[PDB]
C-alpha cells in the first residue's frame, strides 16, 4: 500500500471548498521552531 | 483569482527573506485589510494598491472589487454549529478626527466596521484596547498584535480571522511517536509523529515537479492541501506556487487507500512587518507624503506608517485551529 511519509519538509495550505482563496499558507521546516 | 495569486506572491517574498525558517499567514486575512484601505485611497494611490493585490483594474471595476469583499465576508461568517471560522474589520480612530460619512457608511457596509473612539495620546492604552479586540476575536490565541504605537497616531484600521475544525478522520493519541524529522540529508530531530492506517483520501503524484499531494478534510467547507516536496526538491516546488498549479493539483486529486500515513504534531507562530514586502509588491505612494488618502477626510492628511501581521497555527490530534489578525497603522501627513 502507498505510503506518505511527512518526514522532510513540506507545504500545506488550507482551503474552502467553495470560493478558492487561501485561509491560511505555511511550509513546515522543523516541527519544533 | 487574484486572492490567491497575492498570496503566494507575499509567500515567495516571505521566503527570500529568511530561507530555511517555518513560515505561517493567512493572506485573506491582509487582503482584506489592504482592500478595507482602499476606501480612502485615491488618484494614484489608490491604483497602486490595487494592483498590488494582484486584481485587473481594467476587468474589475473599484465597485466591483468591494462588493465581492463584502459578500465574502458575509458567508464566510458562517460559523454555524460543525466548525468555527470568523472574520471582522475594526478601525480605532482618533477622538476627535472627523470621517467623511461617505467612508464612515461603507466600512460598516461594505467592510463591517466600526468606528471605536481611540485616544492615541495615551499609546500604552490605546494599544491595549486594540490587543484585546484581536485577543477577543480569535479567543485568545494572536496577543500582542501592536507591538509599538506612535504619539501622532491617527487611526489603525485591523481585520482578524479565527477558524476552529476537527479533523473528518481523527488521529488517535494512541498512534503518536517519537521519530526522525530531517531537517536535511544527514541532519535530523526526534518529533511527534501522528498516524492513521488503510486511508482513503484524495491523491496525486505529480511527476512534475516532483512531489505528492495529499488531502485532509475538517467537519465542514474547508480542508487541508498538504505537498511533500522530493528531497531536495523544495527550491523547484515554491518557484512554480501559481495559481495555475493549485488548480492542477486541486483538479487532480483521485480517492485513493493509503497503508499508513504520518504527519508530525506541531506548533507554529510566525509574525512579521510586511512594509518592504508590500513595498517591492509595487504599494509605494501610500507611504510617504505623496499618499492621498482623502476618501477618510476630505484633506489628504493620512498616511500608512507600517502594517504588521501576526499569525498562529496549531496542528494536533484533532485537527485544533489557526488564527491571524492584521493591523494597518496610519499617521498624519
Amino acid at each position: 500500500r502507498t505510503i506518505v511519509r511527512f518526514n522532510r519538509p513540506f507545504l500545506m495550505i488550507i482551503v474552502p471548498t467553495d470560493t478558492q482563496n487561501i485561509f491560511f499558507m505555511s511550509k513546515v521546516t522543523n516541527p519544533k521552531q | 483569482s487574484a486572492n490567491v495569486d497575492f498570496a503566494f506572491s507575499l509567500y515567495k517574498q516571505l521566503v527570500l527573506k529568511a530561507p530555511d525558517k517555518n513560515v505561517i499567514f493567512s493572506p485573506l486575512s491582509i487582503s482584506t485589510a489592504l482592500a478595507f484601505l482602499s476606501l480612502g485611497a485615491h488618484n494614484t494611490t489608490l491604483t497602486e494598491i490595487l494592483k498590488g493585490l494582484k486584481f485587473n483594474l481594467t476587468e474589475t471595476s473599484e465597485a466591483e472589487i468591494h462588493q465581492s469583499f463584502q459578500h465574502l465576508l458575509r458567508t464566510l461568517n458562517q460559523s454555524s454549529d460543525e466548525l468555527q471560522l470568523s472574520m471582522g474589520n475594526a478601525m480605532f480612530v482618533k477622538e476627535q478626527l472627523s470621517l467623511l460619512d461617505r467612508f464612515t457608511e461603507d466600512a460598516k457596509r461594505l467592510y463591517g466596521s466600526e468606528a471605536f473612539a481611540t485616544d492615541f495620546q495615551d499609546s500604552a492604552a490605546a494599544k491595549k484596547l486594540i490587543n484585546d479586540y484581536v485577543k477577543n476575536g480569535t479567543r485568545g490565541k494572536i496577543t500582542d498584535l501592536i507591538k509599538d504605537l506612535d504619539s501622532q497616531t491617527m487611526m489603525v484600521l485591523v481585520n482578524y480571522i479565527f477558524f476552529k475544525a476537527k479533523w473528518e478522520m481523527p488521529f488517535d493519541p494512541q498512534d503518536t511517536h517519537q521519530s526522525r524529522f530531517y531537517l536535511s540529508k544527514k541532519k535530523w530531530v526526534m518529533v511527534p509523529m501522528m498516524s492513521l492506517h488503510h486511508l482513503t483520501i484524495p491523491y496525486f503524484r505529480d511527476e512534475e515537479l516532483s512531489c505528492t499531494v495529499v488531502e485532509l478534510k475538517y467537519t465542514g467547507n474547508a480542508s487541508a492541501l498538504f505537498i511533500l516536496p522530493d528531497q531536495d526538491k523544495m527550491e523547484e516546488v515554491e518557484a512554480m506556487l501559481l495559481p495555475e498549479t493549485l488548480k492542477r493539483w486541486r483538479d487532480s486529486l483521485e480517492f485513493r487507500e493509503i497503508g499508513e500515513l504520518y504527519l508530525p504534531k506541531f506548533s507554529i507562530s510566525r509574525d512579521y512587518n510586511l512594509n518592504d514586502i508590500l513595498l517591492q509588491l509595487g504599494i509605494e505612494e501610500a507611504f510617504t507624503s505623496k499618499a492621498d488618502l482623502s476618501g477618510i477626510t476630505g484633506a489628504r492628511n493620512l498616511a500608512v506608517s507600517q502594517v504588521v501581521h501576526k499569525a498562529v497555527l496549531d496542528v494536533f490530534e484533532e485537527g485544533r485551529e489557526a488564527s491571524a489578525a492584521t493591523a494597518v497603522k496610519i499617521t498624519l501627513l
